[PDB]
């Protein structure tokens, strides 16, 4: 139903060990599409879902050449941080910034997102407005007033708006096999004993795409939170996901539990019990 | 498909 | 500035003894980006093991899937080896199969 489409870059300084790193990875959802590392041997942008592949020579030209521009301003972008903060040429920083598009479930754009980060946390961000910015701190400001000065926030508007809706819709046609068809967890509960008198019940789901997903524990049909350990979801290494929920229980009373399930592939949310072969 | 960086810090 | 890695170990699919399968160590919620990650079959490093492409979550931390082929057997013992400037000394999750 609803989509997205992000891109994720990280610039890191590695000083008396080479010059800046810089990576940048897209996604449609929670699906890698493309990467950058200005590290390889030759950088490209290269593929890493089989349905961006279909694009010809020049998209990816027109995307190695950009990231390698990009590459080259968040170099200039570290050395800049340094002055704004006094910080010496000794120590490795990180700048951050994470971008795109959210569609409703309409296919059209419901929420533009822009954001930077400095050394982990918040530096500025673009408002959802599309025309404003939030800095987080005094340095920021600096770079928030270049920005307003510079018209900025005008021409990434039109990026989110546009190219970046539009891309993203073409993205999800040409992998709608994929992208576009959930898939349902595969779910079971088992049963581990901590000793002759008390019992973990895990609620596991498996296979699962895309990576949102709601696991709870209900004790006579009451929600139990507080008691429930959630590990967060997790990669399978397919493009699926996975996680568990897990209850410490007072042996004779596991019938008393059952696991709930909502995941979007399902027609129904699941009702789960401990099936003891 | 990548946004160009339009500006510096 | 500093956030320590968060570390699971577990297998693509559940796991059988004698079956090919998946060895998964996923680290996130961890910064900076500089990590060492390695998966071990009785203690000893596995050659051929690959990992993601570096990305981060929405809070601004980062996550990697180092993985590599493996046959679960009732002999061999694997684990993940998590080494980051926030440790001391490189921690050691064991796989265990039932989680």
């Amino acid at each position: 139903g609803s989509h997205s489409m992000r891109y994720f870059y990280t610039a890191m300084s590695r000083p008396g060990r080479g010059e800046p790193r810089f990576i940048a990875v897209g996604y449609v959802d929670d699906t890698q599409f493309v990467r950058f590392d200005s590290d390889a041997a030759s950088p490209r942008t290269e593929p890493r879902a089989p349905w961006i592949e279909q694009e010809g020579p020049e998209y990816w030209d027109g995307e190695t050449r950009n990231m390698k521009a990009s590459a080259q301003t968040y170099r200039e972008n570290l050395r800049i941080a340094l002055r704004y903060y006094n910080q010496s040429e000794a120590g490795s920083h990180i700048i951050q910034r994470m971008y795109g598009c959210d569609l409703g479930p309409d296919g059209r754009l419901l929420r533009g997102h822009d954001q930077s980060a400095y050394d982990g946390k918040d530096y500025i961000a673009l408002n959802e407005d599309l025309s404003s910015w939030t800095a987080a701190d005094t340095a920021a400001q600096i770079t928030q007033r270049k920005w307003e000065a510079a018209r900025v926030a005008e021409q990434l508007r039109a990026y989110l708006e546009g190219l970046c809706v539009e891309w993203l819709r073409r993205y999800l046609e040409n992998g709608k096999e994929t992208l576009q068809r959930a898939d349902p967890p595969k779910t079971h509960v088992t049963h581990h004993p901590i000793s002759d008198h008390e019992a973990t019940l895990r609620c596991w789901a498996l296979g699962f795409y895309p990576a949102e997903i709601t696991l709870t524990w209900q004790r006579d049909g009451e929600d139990q939170t507080q008691d429930t350990e959630l590990v967060e979801t997790r990669p399978a290494g397919d493009r699926t996901f996975q996680k568990w929920a897990a209850v410490v229980v007072p042996s004779g009373e596991e019938q008393r539990y059952t696991c709930h399930v909502q995941h979007e592939g399902l027609p129904k949310p699941l009702t789960l019990r401990w099936e003891p072969h | 498909q990548a946004s160009q960086d339009v500006k510096n810090w | 500035i500093q956030r320590t890695p968060k570390i699971q170990v577990y297998s693509r699919h559940p796991a059988e003894n004698g079956k090919s399968n998946f060895l998964n160590c996923y680290v996130s919620g961890f910064h900076p980006s500089d990590i060492e990650v390695d998966l071990l079959k009785n203690g000893e490093r596995i050659e051929k093991v690959e990992h993601s492409d570096l990305s981060f979550s929405k809070d601004w931390s980062f996550y990697l899937l180092y993985y590599t082929e493996f046959t679960p057997t009732e002999k061999d013992e694997y684990a993940c080896r998590v080494n980051h400037v926030t440790l001391s000394q490189p921690k050691i999750v064991k796989w265990d199969r039932d989680m």
